[PDB]
C-alpha cells in the first residue's frame, strides 16, 4: 500500500510540475507583450509591475 | 516616472489644448461684446444711442 500511494503521488506531482511549468510559460509570453505594449507607452509602470508579480 | 502612460498623457493634453481653444473662443467672444473701432480716423455721429 505505501509504495502504491508512493508511486501515485509520484505520477501526481509529476503531472501538476507540467502544468505549472506551462502556467509559467503563458505568464513570460503575458510578461513580454506587456514590455512590448510598455516601451511605446500603451500600458503605464502599474500593469507591468502586476504581471512582473 | 511613467506611473501614467504617454497615451493617457497625450489625451490629457489634448484635451487641455481644447478647452484652451474653447476658453479662448469665449475670450474673443467677450472682445466682440465690446466694439473695437477698425481702423482710425474721424468718428461720425452714432446711428444708434445708449439702450437701442
Amino acid at each position: 500500500a505505501s509504495v502504491a500511494t508512493a508511486y501515485l503521488t509520484l505520477k501526481a506531482d509529476q503531472a501538476q510540475l507540467q502544468l505549472t511549468k506551462d502556467t509559467l510559460g503563458t505568464y513570460q509570453k503575458s510578461f513580454d507583450l506587456t514590455q512590448r505594449s510598455y516601451d511605446v507607452g500603451v500600458a503605464s509602470a502599474l500593469d507591468l509591475r502586476q504581471a512582473q508579480t | 516616472d511613467q506611473a501614467v502612460s504617454k497615451q493617457q498623457y497625450a489625451d490629457a493634453n489634448a484635451a487641455y489644448l481644447q478647452s484652451k481653444a474653447a476658453v479662448e473662443q469665449a475670450r474673443i467672444n467677450l472682445r466682440y461684446t465690446k466694439v473695437l473701432s477698425p481702423i482710425s480716423g474721424r468718428i461720425g455721429r452714432s446711428a444708434v444711442t445708449e439702450g437701442a
